[PDB]
């Protein structure tokens, strides 16, 4: 979800 | 006690209803985009690998599933944590969709949220990356999320990568103007970002040779 926020990887 | 939430992984309306309803309660909500160590809990949707989920479980917080706080709505009060941590059979077993990442970091949830506290009661301050002191080279984007995980766990980020710097860091991480073969050749753990999530994630990590970047291979 873009309401999730990112994870500090790829 | 105290009752400061954060929330991750929620939709927007989940966000917004559980504010209300944890005010309602009693408690507090952190409403930051960031990871904010006075918090005591987090409410998460999914376990995931962002800034709030590690740092939290890096300094021990109760790290909880949404049914938590529908308990809580039935109640008309806060009650027990234990059978909502993600890490718990509770959860664990009833849910569908985990995969082995989402267990794994469930799981050290509940186990660093068990360390940590018999040690607050011990009368120590020690979350898991104690003894730590870290130069970070990350990408911009992510840096200040690394810095603050790394802090939340009680490591000293360094202030800058200059090579005077090196005799006083235990570990330089990267994703990536750093000299790192010279902080290697001091001995400098120089290693991927992704040691700073598998510490977390294992029971027993791997060891850090595995994690080598590459100016300091052999």
């Amino acid at each position: 979800s873009i309401y999730f926020t990112p994870e500090l990887y790829d | 006690k105290q009752y400061i939430f954060q929330l991750s992984s929620l939709n927007p309306q989940e966000r917004i209803d559980y504010c209300h309803l944890i005010e309602k309660l009693g408690g507090l909500v952190i409403e930051k985009q960031c990871f904010d160590p006075t918090c005591t809990h987090i409410v998460v949707g999914h376990p995931l690998r962002n800034e709030k989920y590690l740092a939290s479980v890096a300094a021990g917080k109760w790290v909880l599933h949404r049914s938590y706080l529908e308990a809580c709505r039935t109640a008309g009060h806060f009650v027990q944590e234990e059978d909502y941590e993600w890490g718990s059979s509770s959860i664990l077993d009833v849910l569908t969709g985990i995969n082995v990442q989402q267990r794994r970091l469930a799981l050290a949830a509940m186990r660093w949220r068990k360390k940590i506290q018999q040690r607050q009661e011990s009368g120590i301050v020690e979350g898991a990356f104690s003894g730590w002191k870290v130069i970070l080279h990350v990408d911009q984007s992510r840096e200040a999320g690394f810095k603050r995980l790394l802090q939340s766990g009680g490591a000293k980020v360094l202030p800058g990568h200059s090579v005077p710097l090196f005799k006083e860091a235990t570990h330089l991480f990267s994703d990536l103007g750093v000299n790192i073969a010279e902080a290697a050749a001091q001995n400098v753990y120089c290693l991927r970002t992704e040691y700073i999530a598998d510490y977390l994630m294992q029971e027993s990590p791997p060891h850090v040779e595995n994690y080598c970047l590459p100016e300091a291979i052999s």
